[PDB]
């Protein structure tokens, strides 16, 4: 019968790894860096897009940042359509949350079952798992903000910096080097932006091959903003940290 | 030999290695002999024990009063077809309120062995069976393989060097075949018969078991002390 | 099951629910407590159909108590409230509904407020100062609408239960065998042992 | 029987790469070139009717289809792979949009269906990746005119114009040089024509061009009157007579 | 459904799956329980590649399962949650029906029942995760402390350990637990618990995570400098 | 190569599967042709029976699909009769679901949108078969719409399909690089019925006999197919010219 | 409207001795006011020395005794043989209607 | 790979073979029948000094005429008992008796063929079922993975079982007294041990008809251990 | 390659080799015919006796479906009760629907059908038979026979199993030496020389005579075993033809 041709997705190497997962990490080592970083008073997302050309409608483009609702994002490094899958989930998930308890669903909890959805394509069913690793940022009133990072395992952690994508070794180390607690927003924007200008394995970082967004306090009083920048909002951000 | 992973596979001249190699543990399985006269049909089967501090494997199944088998191969599988076979007589009974025909009792278990002989993932029944029954058309005998194939006999053996006891019968044809209405010639025929298939070893009290069943005869089993009488 | 009420004062939530169990012609039980609690801070008081009332509490409070051990956090009353008021306007459309009406007390400790939510068989909640369940109702509303003030102390809040209890055992035809009163504040959940 | 085949068929190899997208785009590469361009005041989608048989009618062959009044869309890769997809996408835009809302999809959104439908070909039991990457153009009335590829692992970007099969590399280098943001569409047509002369061997002509567009409301081509709000399709085809008049002046 | 047989006997009786599971568990960070007189103590290593953690937010290492029994494993981090969510619910459950909270044994036999019904179910894989379970049944003082592994055999234990390097530390633990006389005290305990987990660990810093829990429901974590403490005064005695 | 087993891509982007069905489509060494008249629409196959102990009248690649089509299949017969029978369940469920005679090249466009699925699912084989699908349509007029294991499909002027398919189609092309336009220009079916044979055996350079063809003819309303003696009067009419 | 029920009359009595029992029933099988059979046995041997009558409508005591009679043939078959004894069919009997408990066999039953 | 029911080329189950490979590398487990009793005995053998021995549970009870111990793949053994434990006493709410040994254990065998592509492979575990009913008197089965069950007057499973089935052999006859039999376990479980047999790496159990079946406490068979030593010592 | 391991596949010929594979098991089994006659058609098998112990007359191979349907095959035996069964449900239920017992060639594709869905999957295997069969309907004689692909023609005659080719050879001489018609008292006769003769090719094990027919005139259209002293009778001719 079909046996002869099934992959066993889900089983361990004798090391006791789980090869497909192994496997999607290393697909999703070759994607376009993505960089959170979490200050006192707000989170930056920025993310590297896959080599631009230079045809593409650049403003009514989402190839890296989703909103999920209102008070949370995240950044993505792998498949998009297969991310585009979990996203959905992910928004659906929230909204069952909000309309059972009347309040906003805590970062942590989504973030949670998303972890959970992964996990389950590398245990059972015996299909391949997605190829995506998620950086979250988001705001609620019991943590504040916060980052995570999940990836094809289902294993996720909480993070002050972190990256996923292409060159996450070089880039962890210069976000290790000149990050620091106290930081404000607009320190981090800056750092995001550094921290990617190195990394980058193009000759010199443009607002055409950019994603950007923060999450701050920054509207009216105890109340949270995300802000998805427009291509020109990432020119001049560009401009003002001298890195053209 | 790339051909015999599964049942669903034939190989380049036509053969089912599964279900070659299911035949195969009833060659392994231990020596049963069936035989009839017009009046009754017998059962007989050498049970095997594991060693001396076990029972020997009870070798015959009642199926109906008028039906029954013997068993040589994987145990749970007789199991599984003489179960099988008790609902069939039974739906026969409740529904139609009419005893089984013996021949369509064979029919019944060549079809459902067939069918895990064409689809994936199952395996062929490992067991031979001989069953015997007294009908409405007298006595009975019928030889089970897990190919499918179903024969009527008027004699016939399997299990280990079933060959001997297999042309004794093949000789002793026109005597047993008249031995109407004497059930314990009969079974002297029958015994005499397994004795051509024992090596190093011959029939003791709780290592032999006989079944018979005809004109005014339940099927019956008998072991222990009440078989001594035939050794 | 029949009478339960709820008062919500300045600084904590009372629940007061009728002791009495009464099949046919016998009252069985006149002690039984008409309550569960859901979290530290957070009590349900319940009347209706026998059988789906205590039903009802017990899946409420495992849901609750799992919630709680899961995330280490205690839901909000408001939380609580809606989760509860969902399961109750699903149960109305199934094969066979739960018939139980509720009253969730809280105290909210990111707002330093009490919460009085009243909700029926049907799902249909609100927040209230004052609440009552059944015929009840009929008598303590108009009550409470005269006696009632915003700013009440515990004690005093008390003393309108003991005015809304006095009511209803004046003009109710039944024998409810008095009431058992618990208290809903910052400290958490405790219970008056004479009314 | 029934599917046994409910595991994957498309896993990630050591290197990480999934070698049956790989390969489905290697279809795509053999595929027959097509293209879009994106005006001012519409867009243009294009493709040769490269004819199995001079004995075929090609017209009954259309690989530029109709999706929603406002939204087309042209392939190259596997033919037979395209027709169930535009079955596929002309169903979800009812069954997931109109039947809801009472209008049709906006072009990102009809897009981010079929993506979806051709990211399940890529993961679920039993199935292979679909062998062909679409450019998908449309108009709705928020978001105006825009243009979308649609790649086998269900990937989708926007586009200003591209090309995607055979003579693609070229196509696209092509297109940057005459692409600007102030084309009007009787430009980007001209384009279109001039592109797509390079990949095409054989004859030239209004037979062996298919060609629509994303433009104005085609009140003529509605059905009815009498609703001043309903003002026809955005989507033409145009016809063969149409596309030999603009090669006379190309 | 998908149905493939995954864990099954090879020709000498091995069920490989469920032993390269075992390697999992074994690459996993170390765990491990020791039980006092009156008390259980379950400490844990953290691998120190990482730093710019968020230790407020990151998964805690112990699980509490009810509000009187604690779950800590290794192996992988994502299996054990699906482990220690089932077992909360069966938790919840056990009250709802018996109206008593669960006694340790019992949430022991329920997970390793789940760790060993995934080695013997079409199209999943085996659980790459062991536990330690500790607590107190109800209206109980005599301590509680047990392991599952991958196969689904669980056993109870004076004092035991998981993951890397963990057989170093049960060595440890072989020489220095008299089942004679157990740490009489919380402060005995969380010492050789501390002292088994630095023969393995590095440095005692933001390496060591200790959970205490006593009789009735009492559980509680330790902070950075308590446990600090402890690596200070047991590394001056150790100079010798 | 398990990527030449079942209908996963190969390196190269194929399917080894399809192709290998193709060549089971010339397994019965048959030839087939298909044309337009004004009024009709006309199909012919060879016949070849080897076996002396047939019975010659059972031995037929073209079916009635359902009043108005006609379809000839070039392929192994039991694959043919399986699509064959699918067809007619296909026919009739449209007639009944729509309330109109399912058109040919919609049937055409059903059948090849199954045949993709089988291309596209791994657990389903292609059919080793070509479909050619003949009518005279209420709407196009006569029809010929031909289906391959790909699951391609298009309409024809004519075509032809079997071993020897490219001598009769090249044959075809050229008399209509001649005659300039699209159809058989021929009042009656019976004299495009001729032409369909004389342009097999000009093609094929061999001659027939009544027993060595098969003949189905499409009209408006109707589908219906020749007994040998409808064949030898055409036949004959061919030889007396 | 249907009615699956009927009653076919007759009456049943069993009685208990030392070392004996009986169970006795007449013969006559009635619906309505008519007279259906004069002799229609509804006592039976069940074997293992049970005797079994269910008195009521008949379809109903005739589908309940071939279930039991059936019950003892498999209690052979997956025990060894072994005999049924009175007070295990009784509970076994116990099973077989209340399987029926919302839809009922309409017999009064007596062994 | 190839299917999880396949057969050898000799007829038999590779998956079933297989699996009594990994039940002679599990633990000893002994059973003797008697007139007075069937006695159950075990080799607990704890994987380390630290793991509190009592917690080993290889002993088990199904009902109060019927008992179990186990060998192999012992975690595989839980739904086991939990099918036997069930059956035993649904069959005496359906029939208000105790249910045959017999039937006990045809009911657990039933259970073992019952994988493929269901359970997705066979038991790991092999059981003596050792227990009195009316009918037979004491019984002891061997139920294996394959669904066959054997009875045996007396039988050893697991690591050490060839060395003590030839013991057994010759050790057995139809007048042991239940003394007699708890002491041959002993007897035969320190030959095989490979640690040294004491009251906490052994467990003893019977079952009478009159008593039912008993799990021996550590203080009653460390009495039989010592009664065990000075009976050796003394020929 | 491999392209023969999994039914289904198929070889870069065009063909499906575990069908083929199929056919060297028909081709291994007994010797089976079919000889359609004037108003119905004959059907008839060999027997091989493995031993004196086979009860004569009692392992009927010929199996009747519906009430004017004879069906005989060769092969794997069990293979083809299977396809008679299903034979069995496909008549049942079109007499169930359209009143009149099904049609000779629809009963043939009704075979024809699931036999070839069984070379549509790798899950089952092709059936090991070749199947001759036939009967009398409201249009006259067929007869039919079918292969593992599921293909199936009308034959004048027909043979199958060890000794196809002999019998093969017999039958043409028969169609050539009878172009006006063959009758059904004949057709029997003839049937019994030619399972004679095509026994040299499996002469090991001598063998039992079996034939059945259906004939408007002699058996009114119904399927019926030939039996006594018509069986005996053609046995006798058959016996006089080999010397």
């Amino acid at each position: 019968g079909s046996r002869r041709y099934d992959s066993r997705t889900t089983i361990f190497s004798p090391e006791g790894r789980l090869y497909q997962v192994e496997y999607a990490l290393e697909s999703i080592s070759h994607a376009g860096t993505a960089i959170g970083i979490m200050a006192s008073d707000g989170i930056v997302l920025a993310a590297e897009r896959k080599v631009t050309s230079t045809l593409l409608e650049q403003d009514t483009s989402t190839e890296k940042l989703y909103k999920l609702n209102d008070k949370i994002a995240v950044a993505v490094a792998g498949l998009t359509a297969d991310a585009e899958i979990l996203i959905n989930t992910a928004r659906i998930h929230a909204q069952n949350y909000l309309k059972t308890y009347n309040e906003d669903i805590p970062v942590e909890i989504l973030v949670r079952r998303l972890s959970d959805i992964k996990q389950g394509y590398t245990q059972h069913g015996g299909l391949r798992p997605f190829g995506v690793s998620f950086i979250y940022a988001g705001y609620d009133d019991r943590y504040g903000y916060q980052l995570y990072t999940s990836n094809p395992s289902g294993n996720y952690t909480g993070w002050k910096a972190i990256s996923v994508g292409a060159n996450t070794s070089a880039a962890q180390t210069l976000l290790q080097m000149d990050y620091k607690d106290d930081m404000k927003v607009d320190d981090a924007i800056e750092l995001a932006l550094k921290t990617l200008s190195k990394t980058t394995d193009s000759s010199a970082l443009t607002y055409d091959r950019l994603e950007f967004a923060t999450i701050r306090k920054g509207a009216n009083d105890g109340e949270v903003y995300q802000k998805i920048f427009k291509p020109q909002e990432i020119k001049d951000i560009l401009v003002k940290t001298g890195i053209t | 030999n790339n051909y015999d992973g599964d049942t669903v596979t034939f190989s380049p001249t036509g053969r089912l290695f599964q279900v070659e190699y299911a035949l195969e543990a009833i060659k392994q399985g231990s020596v049963t002999v069936g035989l009839r006269s017009n009046t009754h049909a017998v059962l007989v089967a050498l049970k095997r024990n594991a060693d001396e501090l076990s029972s020997y494997q009870k070798k015959i199944i009642k199926c109906d009063e008028h039906m029954g088998l013997s068993l040589a191969g994987l145990a749970p599988d007789a199991r599984v077809l003489s179960n099988y076979l008790r609902q069939q007589c039974n739906y026969s009974s409740l529904v139609f309120n009419r005893k089984l025909a013996v021949e369509r009792a064979g029919h019944l278990l060549c079809d459902k062995a067939q069918k895990n002989t064409q689809s994936y993932g199952g395996r062929p029944y490992g067991v031979g069976l001989l069953i015997i029954g007294y009908d409405k058309s007298g006595a009975h005998l019928l030889e089970f393989q897990p190919s499918g194939n179903v024969t009527e006999l008027y004699g016939t053996a399997i299990g280990a060097r079933s060959q001997g006891a297999k042309t004794y019968l093949e000789r002793t044809l026109d005597t047993f075949i008249k031995i109407d209405g004497n059930p314990d010639e009969l079974i002297k025929a029958g015994v005499e018969a397994i004795s051509q298939s024992l090596r190093d070893e011959s029939l003791t009290v709780d290592n032999l078991s006989i079944a018979i069943v005809g004109k005014d005869t339940p099927f019956t089993i008998y072991d222990g002390e009440a078989v001594a009488k035939y050794i | 099951m029949d009478i339960i009420l709820g008062i919500r004062v300045q600084d904590s939530v009372i629940l007061a629910s009728s002791k009495a169990v009464t099949r046919g012609i016998s009252v069985l039980k006149d002690s039984d407590d008409k309550t569960r609690q859901l979290s530290p801070h957070t009590l349900m008081s319940f009347a209706g159909e026998a059988g789906d009332t205590v039903q009802f509490a017990e899946y409420i409070q495992a849901n609750i108590q799992l919630y709680s051990i899961r995330e280490d956090y205690e839901l909000s009353p408001q939380a609580v409230s809606s989760f509860v008021r969902q399961e109750l306007a699903k149960s109305i459309r199934s094969r066979r509904p739960y018939q139980v009406n509720v009253l969730i007390g809280g105290y909210d400790k990111k707002k330093n407020k009490p919460e009085l939510y009243q909700i029926d068989y049907l799902g249909t909640k609100v927040e209230l100062p004052y609440g009552a369940h059944g015929y009840s109702g009929f008598y303590t509303f108009s009550l409470l609408d005269h006696h009632y003030r915003p700013d009440m102390t515990t004690e005093e809040g008390l003393d309108l239960l003991k005015l809304c209890v006095q009511e209803l055992e004046k003009r109710m035809p039944m024998d409810f065998k008095g009431v058992i009163v618990k208290i809903v504040d910052k400290d958490g959940i405790r219970q008056v042992d004479d009314f | 029987m029934t599917d046994r085949y409910s595991f994957s068929l498309t896993t990630f190899s050591p290197s990480g790469k999934l070698g049956q997208i790989d390969y489905a785009l290697t279809a795509v590469k053999q595929g027959v070139t097509s293209l879009g361009i994106k005006a001012t005041n519409g867009v243009v989608i294009a493709t040769e009717k490269k004819s199995s048989s001079p004995l075929a009618m090609s017209e009954t062959l259309s690989k530029v289809s109709l999706l929603t009044p406002d939204i087309g869309a042209v392939y190259s890769g596997m033919g037979p792979d395209y027709r169930v997809l535009v079955d596929k996408s002309r169903k979800v835009a009812h069954t997931s949009y109109k039947r809801i809302y009472g209008e049709y999809p906006p072009t990102k959104l009809l897009v981010s269906e079929v993506a979806k439908i051709m990211q399940e070909a890529t993961q679920s039991g039993g199935v292979r990746p679909f062998g062909v990457s679409l450019l998908i153009a449309g108009h709705d009335e928020f978001n105006g005119f825009s243009l979308y590829q649609v790649d086998p692992s269900g990937s989708y970007f926007p586009w200003k114009a591209t090309a995607i099969g055979k003579g693609s590399v070229a196509a696209k280098t092509f297109l940057e040089k005459r692409w600007n943001d102030e084309l009007e569409l009787e430009d980007a047509i001209h384009i279109a024509l001039l592109t797509l002369k390079e990949s095409v061997e054989g004859e030239f002509n209004g037979d062996t061009i298919e060609l629509a567009i994303i433009g104005d409301e085609n009140p003529d081509l509605l059905g009815y009157t009498g609703i001043p709000t309903d003002k026809g399709p955005r989507f033409r085809k145009l016809t063969s007579q149409e596309i030999n008049d603009r090669l006379e002046a190309l | 459904g998908y149905d493939r047989a995954l864990s099954i006997f090879s020709p000498d009786g091995h069920i490989f799956q469920v032993e390269y599971a075992l390697e999992a568990v074994k690459r996993g960070t170390c765990a491990v329980g020791v039980k006092g007189k009156n008390c259980v103590v379950l400490g844990c290593e953290r691998r120190s590649t990482l730093k710019l953690q968020d230790t407020r937010i990151t998964p805690s290492k112990v699980s509490k399962i009810d509000s009187h029994v604690v779950l800590s494993f290794s192996g992988l981090n994502a299996d054990s949650r699906i482990l220690i969510e089932k077992a909360r619910v069966e938790a919840q459950s056990h009250r709802l029906t018996l109206e008593d909270p669960v006694t340790v044994e019992y949430l022991t036999r329920y997970v390793a029942g789940v760790q060993q019904r995934y080695t013997q179910s079409g199209g999943v894989r085996p659980f790459g995760v062991s536990t330690l379970i500790a607590g107190f049944d109800p209206r109980d003082d005599e301590p509680k402390l047990y392991q599952t592994e991958p196969s689904g055999i669980y056993s109870s234990w004076s004092a035991q350990t998981i993951g890397r390097n963990s057989k170093t530390v049960r060595e440890f633990l072989e020489k220095n637990y008299d089942r004679k006389e157990p740490p009489a005290t919380v402060e005995e305990c969380v010492k050789l618990t501390v002292r088994s987990l630095l023969e393995v660990v590095q440095t005692g810093a933001k390496n060591i995570e200790i959970t205490v829990v006593k009789p009735d429901s009492d559980i509680v974590a330790l902070s950075s400098e308590e446990i600090n403490q402890y690596v200070t005064q047991i590394e001056q005695e150790k100079q010798e | 190569g398990y990527d030449r087993h079942i209908t996963i891509f190969s390196p190269e982007g194929r399917l080894y599967q399809v192709e290998y069905a193709f060549k089971a489509t010339n397994q019965t060494n048959i030839n087939s042709l298909a044309v337009r008249g004004k009024d009709c629409t006309v199909v012919i196959s060879q016949k070849k029976v080897p076996d002396k102990l047939l019975d010659p009248t059972t031995v037929s690649y073209i079916f009635c699909i359902s009043r108005t089509i006609g379809m000839v299949v070039n392929g192994p017969i039991p694959d043919a009769r399986n699509a064959a029978l699918r067809a007619k369940a296909e026919a009739a469920e449209f007639r009944y679901k729509y309330g109109y005679d399912m058109p040919c090249d919609v049937l055409a466009k059903r059948m090849a949108n199954l045949s993709q699925i089988y291309t596209q699912r791994a657990y389903m084989r292609p059919l080793g078969v070509i479909l050619t699908f003949v009518s005279v349509d209420e709407e196009l007029g006569p029809s010929i719409y031909k289906t391959d294991p790909a699951g391609y499909y298009v309409g024809y002027k004519a075509t032809a399909t079997g071993p020897k398919q490219q001598e009769i189609t090249t044959n075809l092309e050229n008399h209509f690089k001649k005659s300039k336009i699209d159809h058989i220009n021929e009042e009656s079916w019976e004299k495009v019925v001729e032409f369909a044979i004389t342009h097999m055996i000009d093609a094929l350079g061999t001659e027939f006999s009544k027993n060595d063809l098969e003949v189905g003819v499409a009209t408006k309303d109707k589908f219906f197919t020749l007994s040998a003696e409808n064949i030898e009067e055409r036949l004959v009419a061919i030889a007396e010219q | 409207q249907f009615n699956p029920y009927g009653d076919n009359g007759g009456t049943i009595l069993g009685i208990a001795g030392e070392d004996f029992a009986v169970l006795a029933g007449d013969t006559r099988n009635i619906t309505d006011y008519s007279i259906n059979s004069r002799y229609e046995p509804k006592v039976f041997d069940c074997g293992d020395n049970i005797v079994m009558s269910a008195n009521g409508f008949a379809a109903d005591g005739d589908a309940l005794v071939k279930r039991f009679k059936n019950s003892v043939k498999w209690y052979h078959f997956d025990h060894n043989d072994k005999k049924l004894s009175i007070n295990s069919a009784a509970r076994n009997i116990q099973h077989l209607l209340y399987g029926k408990r919302f839809f009922p066999y309409y017999v009064h039953t007596i062994i | 790979d190839r299917g999880v029911s396949t057969f050898s080329p000799e007829g038999r189950l590779f998956q079933v073979e297989y699996s009594l490979e990994a039940i002679k590398l599990g633990s000893t487990a002994i059973g003797i029948a008697t007139k007075e009793g069937v006695v159950l005995g075990v080799e607990k053998r704890a994987t380390s000094p630290l793991l509190e021995s009592d917690s080993i549970e290889k002993i088990v009870e199904i009902d109060r005429h019927i008992g179990c111990a186990m060998s192999g793949l012992t975690a595989d053994a839980r739904s086991m008992i939990e099918h036997a434990r069930t059956a035993a006493v649904t069959h005496n709410l359906y029939y208000d008796e105790d249910i045959n040994v017999e039937s006990l254990t045809q009911s657990v065998c039933d259970l073992a063929l019952r994988f493929g592509e269901l359970m997705s492979r066979p038991f790991g575990v092999a059981l003596l079922i050792a227990g009195h009913d009316a009918d037979d008197g004491y019984q002891l089965f061997h139920a294996e993975p394959s669904g066959t069950f054997y009875r045996y007057n007396a039988k050893a499973i697991g690591s050490g079982s060839e060395g003590a089935q030839a013991e057994l052999l010759n050790e057995w006859h139809s007048s042991l007294t239940l003394k007699e039999a708890e002491l041959l376990v002993l007897k035969i479980l320190k030959q095989v041990m490979e640690e040294k047999l004491d009251e906490n790496n052994a467990q003893l159990s019977c079952i009478t008809k009159q008593d039912g079946f008993k799990i021996y406490d550590n203080e009653k068979t460390a009495e039989l251990i010592k009664e065990l030593k000075e009976k050796e010592a003394a020929e | 390659t491999g392209y023969d391991l999994s039914n289904s596949v198929f070889s870069p010929d065009g063909r499906n080799f575990q069908v083929e594979y199929a056919v060297k098991a028909v081709e291994n089994g007994t010797t089976s015919i079919g000889i359609k006659c004037n108003d119905g058609v004959v059907f008839a098998v060999e027997k091989l006796i493995t031993s004196k112990l086979l009860v004569p007359q009692k392992n009927v191979k010929i199996q009747v479906v519906d009430r004017h349907i004879g069906c005989v095959y060769s092969g794997l035996i069990p293979d083809g009760r299977h396809l008679v069964n299903r034979g069995r449900e496909e008549a049942a239920s079109f007499k169930k629907l359209y009143k009149t017992p099904i049609p000779i060639p629809a009963f043939a594709d009704r075979l024809g059908q699931y036999v070839q869905a069984h070379t549509l999957y790798n899950s089952v295997r092709p059936f090991g038979v070749s199947t001759i069969f036939g009967g009398v309907d409201k249009n006259g004689a067929h007869l039919y026979m079918l292969e593992p692909s599921g293909s199936y023609w009308g034959y004048k005659g027909a043979a199958t199993g060890k000794g196809r080719q002999s019998a093969k050879a017999e039958l043409e001489k028969l169609v050539d030496h009878h172009p006006e018609g063959l009758s059904a008292r004949e057709a029997v006769k003839q049937a019994a020389k030619i399972i004679y003769l095509a026994h040299e090719d499996n002469k090991e094990k001598d063998f039992e005579l079996e034939i059945s027919w259906c004939s408007l005139s002699e058996t009114n259209g119904l399927h019926k075993f030939v039996k006594g002293d018509l069986l005996q009778e053609a046995i006798d001719f058959a016996q006089k033809e080999i010397n």
